């Protein structure tokens, strides 16, 4: 089972269960209990082979500055360079809204921590590329430079 | 179910010899009469087993994710089958869940698509529940253990129960109907069964050519190492004389029942010690009679 | 033909800019004696493209084969981003057992094709401005001779 949530996670078919409650049985002892499971690991492997397949790649570099300085004007736009060196300075404040505000810290030992936020949605990743290349879109990795 | 004191006379006769002939098999196959309802009873007790609980484990458990494209649901479910019911051969299972589905058992007509709906929605293993259609789901499974006692009791081989459950017509059992399981019916199975083991070494070839409408005089002669005229001529005159059901020459071998009759010819012939024209001769003296000179 | 330009055909694509080429045209097989060896097979393609990539803006292409039918799922195309030789994958490695795109394609037939998507200033693409710019392409060809 812990190989089957490699499964449901490496390809998004969470409906997909392979290992069934029957493999045990003490009417007989238990006996071939095992080679049910092998069975069952057998189809686990040959459904990926068939399913999986080569995922394309992309790299798309992501500037904070431009996503909070664009920010859609319902919500305050703002550049980090005149929040960050305010909110160093003074214990409090935010700008922006919801997901895509710059804060102190809520948590108790965060309060002297500042934060930026963002979502995934203002990115609007989906919208480089024309959807029959492919229905779903998922990080590799993610990585930082300052 | 006919009564005795309403009964013609010529019945009484009839019952009296059907009566004598079944001991008189008894007897030879040294069966208590209790063995014989139990193969040849109807009524099913409607209680859980042990036995029945763990076929059903095991079906349900071996059938979860069946998909019934893919494959015939009654050749997926037949191994499973044979495995629970204590069963020599896989086949045996399924030429015997083909002659269940058409036997329909039970008070509640059960085939295998209700059974494998049933337990797929309403059967939890593990646990004692009661359920309305679980005494229809245990009728069931004692018909099938019930055509078990039968296959393994009669003796016959493999693929002639298989012939005998797919086309009952060529065991001369009522055509379009399923095959019944009264003894009328088994003391005909135990005697084919008989003839087979007869033959030796030759009923491989004789029973591919008897599934087949190909079996001929001669074939048929040099297996039983009888004379071919001697065969010829009792079917020349069992075709004359009026047999129920007739026998005409493109079934006289086809069926079973045509090589039945002609075997008794040459058994009666071969216990008078003449040829069958002796016999053919002897019938003919039908002096107590009116219908005829 | 197949050595044409135009815009996209696809109901998705008439935003994106195509440009479509053919290995018949490439003429690779003068490249060498035919008695060195009578089959040609790619190993690997690469791209690069001296596109003015703006700072930490980078394009966003892709380039297919036209079979679509002989080579398993995946391997059809690349997509290339950083733009400098760049083979598209995060990490390439001719011993694993993965193919690489396009290996196996024979060198006389059918079409490569490179795309961009949003290339319409009309619509304001996301491409166009740095589009514009873009003056030169260069494949890099892995072909082997058995």
């Amino acid at each position: 089972l812990m190989a089957e949530q490699a499964y449901r996670w490496e390809l998004n078919d969470d409906s997909a269960r392979f290992i069934k409650p029957g493999a045990w049985q003490g009417t007989y002892a238990g006996l071939l209990a095992g080679e049910t499971l092998m069975l069952s690991l057998a189809q686990m492997e040959d459904a990926h082979l068939k399913r999986d397949k080569r995922a394309l790649e992309v790299e798309r570099t992501v500037s904070l500055a431009e996503v909070y300085a664009g920010l859609p004007k319902d919500n305050g736009p703002f550049s980090l360079a005149q929040e960050i060196d305010k909110l160093v300075s003074q214990g409090s404040g935010s700008a922006g809204s919801g997901n895509n505000n710059l804060a102190f810290g809520a948590g108790t030992d965060t309060k002297t921590s500042l934060q930026a936020s963002v979502s995934f949605a203002d990115l609007k990743i989906r919208e480089d590329y024309p959807a029959s290349l492919g229905k779903i879109r998922r990080i590799k990795q993610i990585s930082v430079t300052l | 179910k006919t009564n005795l004191s309403a009964i013609s006379d010529k019945q009484l006769a009839t019952l009296i010899r059907k009566l004598n002939t079944i001991t008189s098999w008894l007897h030879t196959q040294k069966w208590s009469v209790f063995q014989l309802f139990i193969m040849t009873s109807t009524s099913y007790n409607k209680t859980l087993t042990p036995e029945i609980k763990n076929l059903l484990d095991t079906v349900y458990h071996g059938l979860q994710g069946f998909d019934k494209d893919k494959a015939d649901l009654l050749h997926v479910m037949a191994p499973y089958i044979a495995a629970t019911l204590q069963l020599s051969s896989e086949n045996v299972a399924h030429s015997v869940l083909l002659w269940a589905d058409k036997l329909q058992p039970g008070d509640g007509a059960m085939t295998a698509e209700k059974f494998w709906d049933w337990l797929n929605t309403k059967y939890t293993p593990g646990s004692s529940e009661a359920v309305e259609t679980q005494e229809h789901i245990v009728q069931y499974c004692q018909a099938l253990a019930q055509l078990e006692m039968v296959y393994h009791s009669t003796g016959i081989n493999e693929n002639a129960f298989r012939l005998f459950v797919t086309k009952p017509e060529m065991f001369g059992a009522a055509t379009g109907a399923a095959p019944a399981h009264d003894a009328l019916s088994l003391i005909m199975l135990t005697r084919f069964a008989d003839w087979v083991n007869a033959l030796g070494e030759k009923a491989s070839s004789v029973l591919a050519a008897f599934e087949a409408n190909s079996l001929t005089a001669e074939q048929l002669a040099d297996a039983m190492n009888l004379d071919a005229n001697l065969l010829l001529q009792a079917s020349i005159q069992a075709q004359n004389h009026q047999h129920l059901p007739p026998v005409t020459p493109e079934n006289a071998f086809s069926s079973w029942t045509s090589i039945n009759t002609i075997l008794q010819w040459v058994n009666v012939a071969q216990q008078l010690n003449v040829a069958p024209q002796g016999v053919s001769a002897l019938v003919g003296l039908d002096y107590i009679q009116s219908m005829k000179e | 033909g197949n050595n044409n330009l135009a815009f996209g055909a696809g109901t998705d694509t008439k935003t994106s800019l195509q440009a479509s080429v053919s290995f018949a045209d490439l003429k690779i097989r003068e490249d060498y004696p035919a008695s060195l060896g009578k089959i040609r097979r790619i190993k690997q393609i690469s791209v690069t493209l001296p596109a003015l990539l703006g700072p930490y803006q980078d394009v966003q292409a892709i380039l297919s084969y036209g079979d679509k039918a002989g080579l398993a799922n995946g391997c059809e195309a690349l997509a290339v981003s950083h733009g400098m030789n760049d083979s598209g994958q995060f990490q390439l490695d001719f011993n694993d057992g993965k193919f690489l795109p396009f290996e196996g394609i024979a060198i006389d037939q059918g079409t490569l094709t490179l795309s961009f998507p949003n290339a319409s200033m009309p619509e304001k693409g996301k491409q166009a401005t740095m589009l514009k710019t873009l003056n030169d392409i260069i494949l890099h060809i892995r072909y082997t001779i058995k």
